[PDB]
């Protein structure tokens, strides 16, 4: 039933806010929190993400976290900013200076208890909490360090609930500081241990999509975050609308994750919008499987698919959908592991997103994701072999040993992906 | 092909046509369920010990 | 008169139950409010339909049925739908959180907390029977609840009602409408744990029903409603002998006596004909000979397999409608000279035949046309073992990599149970080969 949403830091809070705008529009909820839709299908499972307050008001089940105030002031002034509950804003003053150790061990620790109090108050009033989703980046200090601290405390107090993240992975092509590879390696180590599902969103890929396909000479953060919000809408559609299926986050996890550590998913979206030509089912199918629509900069022909979910939205022929999904599997069979039968699953929702007649969202558990971690590992090593920029971290109390251990964990994850790719 | 044992009622009839001749007790169930629950307790305690470290 | 209690477990079992009880109401003339005007004995009786329906002093006819699910959303539709007044609330049992397609969560973790409540409500129904025969149990192989809770329940019913017969109706998994990869694990684990507790089990492969709906009803993409209405016709054909006057299969024990001489080999194949579309303008009606012939075509079977390459151990023909014995015997004589029907040597070559004069009922505004005569064949043939082979092959593929095993271990199951169940399946395939070849 109920999901609790958490957004931490600058990146996390910008994409989180965009997510709430898009889905609030789909459910017919305006910025004041009043329902003005045309169809009972919009409200029948509204309670998954929204609480009902007095006056038939709908309030997002959302907690907003940062170590500095700036971005949460921008949220509060943003177009839908009044819809969030005021008591759910939890912010410090110091900042974390793009420093994972400040987020995880010093500045963040002072705030974490007050954040957990609000989480507990939201969970306490849930009829039947299914679990949690977190939005954050891995390259900074607050979302990365404090986000993974939060993940650890939530597991300790709610050990049998599902913990899911949408995680933005750094790239030198879109970079704020040189230390991003350190912060990302430290964070992945935590995710391998403490999440059930992590959507890998690579700023490299989002940039290449804006540049090559959508034709934009200077992509802003706003342009990248538009794709992210559309993808997240796609991926939560099956819980959010009456589509026959009787599912919860745990049944989805059981269907998608064959080994506990290999739970990092590659998202995609079709069609890519910045037009009027409607799109045939063959075209949706061909484009959703195309490398160029993937949100993690990995070649799926360089690995094999452990599992795939496809979600189609809009009015279309289910016969034709089945035929096209079968066509792609039968003609490209070598990229799908033979030892998990029937590992491609398909959903259809009648309600299309805003501004499109037909769309498709892709979720892949592919061994080609090892390419992303290798990237990060090389950037890590190039600095760590000379200890460059380490004094920022040891000054907050960390030893070199912790860096060596994190590096080892991530090289092991890569080796595991390779083991299942050669089988 | 011998037709034998015809029976008849107001709602139908039946017959046969021949073409050719030729547990654990409650205690054990309870024990098994409790052993599984104990294994779950053990795994949960190992997790929480990791987190205290 | 001897009572029969039905138990519907998990999503598939509950929805199939709904279709069956709707059809029984239409066949017996019981309205959705429970009244039965043709019943002149108010507040009781030992008529044949009383095997399945009790009576209140107000003339309400109440199903002898329990619905059980671990989440509430499917049974709530029963609570609010057309037949809501038919069922007593204590008959409708729900939990808060489902088994997430995981046999171990259904059997161990969640089942342990609801099993005593379920047995208590069953006991409540049993205390109203003067000569309880046993149970009819409806479930999927693939769901966490249908597999794991059902097996737990079957063990406990053997403990608490050790003299009573138990029949199963089982939905075998098909990728064309399935939503999970782990269905083969759940199917093998539940078959292993239930095998000694079930006297007779009718397997229905969703793939066969899907293709019959597409080919013969002209439905482009069948839904669960289509599938369940057809399945409900077949179930009704099987239970009619318990619900109407007659001399064949009049009690649960007789199913085993007539169909199952080897206790582990207790999975009869069902074949049903004719299935004809309501939208089809004029239908030229099929004779006894043609519909009895249709029983030997694989396309009409509830499990796709080839009976020419196995052996028969028993056979029953259940006719409904305008049928006299002379035509049955003439059809059988013709069919024997044309088809490959070979029995095992220690069993006689023969058919037990039942005829009920009331034609089949159909649901108004449904996809099925009304016909003047129909037949269900129940044959115990070794060819059904092909389905076990298919499932076992898929199991072997995944277990060699231990794919998904951690989800089961984390609920407290030991890895050894996987291989105990698999080896029991290996011995079952061996039994069918030794008997059949
Ligand atoms: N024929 C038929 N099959 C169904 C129906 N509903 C579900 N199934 C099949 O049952 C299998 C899944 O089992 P479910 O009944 O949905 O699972 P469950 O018993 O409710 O257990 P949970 O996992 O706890 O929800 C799949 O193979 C489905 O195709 C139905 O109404 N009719
Ligand atoms: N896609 C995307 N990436 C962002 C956004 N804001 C920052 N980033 C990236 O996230 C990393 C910086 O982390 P940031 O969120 O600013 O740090 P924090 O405030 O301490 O959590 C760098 O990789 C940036 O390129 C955003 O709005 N969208
Ligand atoms: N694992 C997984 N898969 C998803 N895709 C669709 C799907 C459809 C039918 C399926 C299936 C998957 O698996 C078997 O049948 C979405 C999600 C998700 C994640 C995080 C937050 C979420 N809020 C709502 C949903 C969701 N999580
Ligand atoms: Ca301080
Ligand atoms: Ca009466
Ligand atoms: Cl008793
Ligand atoms: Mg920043
Ligand atoms: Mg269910």
């Amino acid at each position: 039933r109920e999901i609790v949403h958490i957004q931490a830091g600058q990146c996390g809070n910008q994409i989180g806010a965009k997510f709430w705008e898009v889905i609030s529009d789909e459910h017919g909820i305006d910025p004041t929190g009043s329902y003005h839709g045309d169809s009972d299908l919009q409200l029948e499972r509204i309670n998954v993400y929204y609480n009902e307050a007095a006056g038939n008001k709908y309030v997002p089940r959302a907690i907003l976290v940062d170590l500095e105030p700036g971005t949460m002031d921008s949220v509060r002034s943003g177009p839908f900013g009044q819809i969030f509950r005021p008591d759910n804003f939890v912010f410090g003053q110091s900042g974390a200076g793009n420093n994972w150790a400040k987020g995880h061990y010093t500045e963040g620790a002072e705030l974490v208890d007050s954040v957990l109090d609000v989480v507990r108050k939201e969970s306490e009033s849930c009829d039947c909490l299914q679990g949690f989703q977190l939005t954050h980046s891995l390259g900074g200090g607050t979302g990365s360090g404090m986000g993974t601290l939060l993940i650890s405390k939530i597991r300790e107090e709610y050990p049998d609930r599902i913990m899911n993240t949408f995680s933005v992975v750094p790239s030198p092509k879109v970079s704020d500081t040189v230390v991003e590879p350190y912060n990302a390696t430290l964070s992945v180590h935590q995710l391998v241990e403490n999440t059930d599902e992590t959507y890998c969103i690579d700023n490299e890929a989002l940039y290449d999509i804006c540049f090559r396909t959508l034709k934009l000479t200077t992509p802003t953060y706003g342009d990248l975050n538009h794709l992210v919000s559309a993808t997240m809408s796609g991926v939560t559609t099956c819980l959010r609308f009456p589509g026959q299926l009787n599912a919860d986050l745990r049944k989805l996890a059981v269907n998608m994750v064959p080994f506990p550590r290999l739970h990092f998913f590659m998202p995609g979206f079709a069609p890519l919008t910045s037009q009027y030509r409607a799109l045939t089912v063959p075209e949706l199918t061909q484009q959703m499987f195309d490398a160029k629509n993937m949100m993690a900069a990995c070649d799926p022909r360089h690995g094999r698919y452990l599992t795939v979910a496809a979600v189609f939205r809009g009015r279309m022929s289910m016969k034709e959908v089945d035929e096209q999904m079968l066509n792609v599997q039968n003609k490209n069979s070598s990229y799908f592991v033979e030892w998990i039968p029937n590992n491609v699953k398909t959903a259809v929702c009648d309600i299309p997103p805003r501004g499109l007649k037909m769309s498709a969202t892709f979720i892949g558990n592919s061994t080609a994701i090892q390419e992303l971690f290798k990237r990060i590992s090389e950037q890590f090593t190039a600095m760590f072999r000379r200890k460059a920029f380490l004094h920022w971290y040891t000054g907050e109390g960390m030893d070199e040993m912790e860096f060596t251990e994190a590096e080892s964990n991530m090289n092991d994850l890569v080796s595991e992906y390779q083991q299942y790719q050669d089988a | 092909m011998e037709v034998i044992e015809l029976n008849k009622c107001t709602s139908g009839q039946s017959f046969e046509v021949i073409l050719k001749p030729p547990d654990p007790s409650l205690e054990e169930i309870q024990k098994k369920l409790e052993a599984a629950e104990e294994r779950r307790k053990y795994q949960e305690a190992e997790l929480l010990k990791q987190l205290a470290e | 008169m001897r009572e029969c209690i039905s138990i519907h477990v998990g999503q598939a079992g509950v929805q199939i139950g709904n279709a069956c009880w709707e059809l029984y109401c239409l066949e017996h003339g019981i309205q959705p409010d429970g009244q039965m005007p043709s019943d002149k004995t108010i507040g009781g009786g030992d008529d044949s339909f009383n095997t399945f329906f009790s009576e209140t002093g107000a003339g309400k006819h109440v199903p002898r049925a329990v619905f059980v699910d671990l989440e509430p959303t499917v049974i709530d539709e029963v609570r609010t739908g057309t037949y809501r007044q038919l069922f007593h609330p204590e008959q409708l049992i729900t939990g808060k959180e489902d088994a997430a397609n995981n046999y171990a969560r259904g059997h161990y973790t969640i089942g342990k907390e609801i099993i005593d409540l379920v047995l208590d409500r069953i006991r409540k129904l049993a205390d109203q029977c003067t000569g309880l025969q046993g149970f009819l149990v409806f479930h999927s192989f693939g769901g966490g609840t249908g597999s794991g809770f059902t097996s737990l329940l079957m063990e406990r019913l053997s403990v608490d009602y050790g003299k009573k017969s138990k029949l199963e109706f089982s939905i075998y998994p098909a990728p064309q409408v399935s939503t999970a990869v782990v269905e083969p694990y759940n199917s093998i684990l539940t078959t292993h744990t239930t095998l000694e507790h079930s006297d007779c089990a009718f397997m229905v492969d969703n793939e066969a029903i899907y293709d019959i709906c597409r080919r013969n009803l002209d439905i482009e993409r069948p839904t669960y409603t289509n599938l369940n209405r057809l399945i409900s016709q077949i179930v009704s054909s099987i239970t009619a002998s318990l619900r109407f006057d007659g001399a064949l299969n009049v009690d649960l024990t007789e199913f085993q006596t007539n169909l199952v001489p080897y206790p582990r080999i207790h999975f009869p194949l069902a074949t049903y004909a004719p299935v004809i579309s309501a939208e089809k303008a004029y239908h030229e009606q099929l004779s006894v000979a043609e519909i009895t012939n249709a029983c030997f075509e694989p396309a009409n079977q509830m499990v796709k397999c080839d009976p020419r390459h196995g052996k028969y151990m028993a056979c029953c023909l259940l006719y409904r409608g305008d049928v006299v014995p002379k035509d049955v015997n003439a059809a059988i004589a013709t069919i024997k000279t044309k088809r490959s029907i070979q029995f095992v040597d220690w069993c006689p070559t023969g058919f037990k035949v039942g005829i009920n004069y009331q034609p089949p009922t159909v649901v108004p505004g449904g996809d099925l046309a009304k016909v003047q005569r129909a037949v269900c064949m129940l044959s115990n043939t070794t060819a059904i073992a092909e389905a076990w082979a298919r499932l076992d092959h898929k199991f072997d593929l995944m277990y060699a990599k231990r794919a998904f095993v951690h989800w089961y271990v984390g609920e407290g199951m030991e890895e050894g149970e996987f291989s105990e169940a698999r080896e029991d399946m290996a011995a079952l395939e061996k039994d069918y080969e030794e008997v059949g070849v």
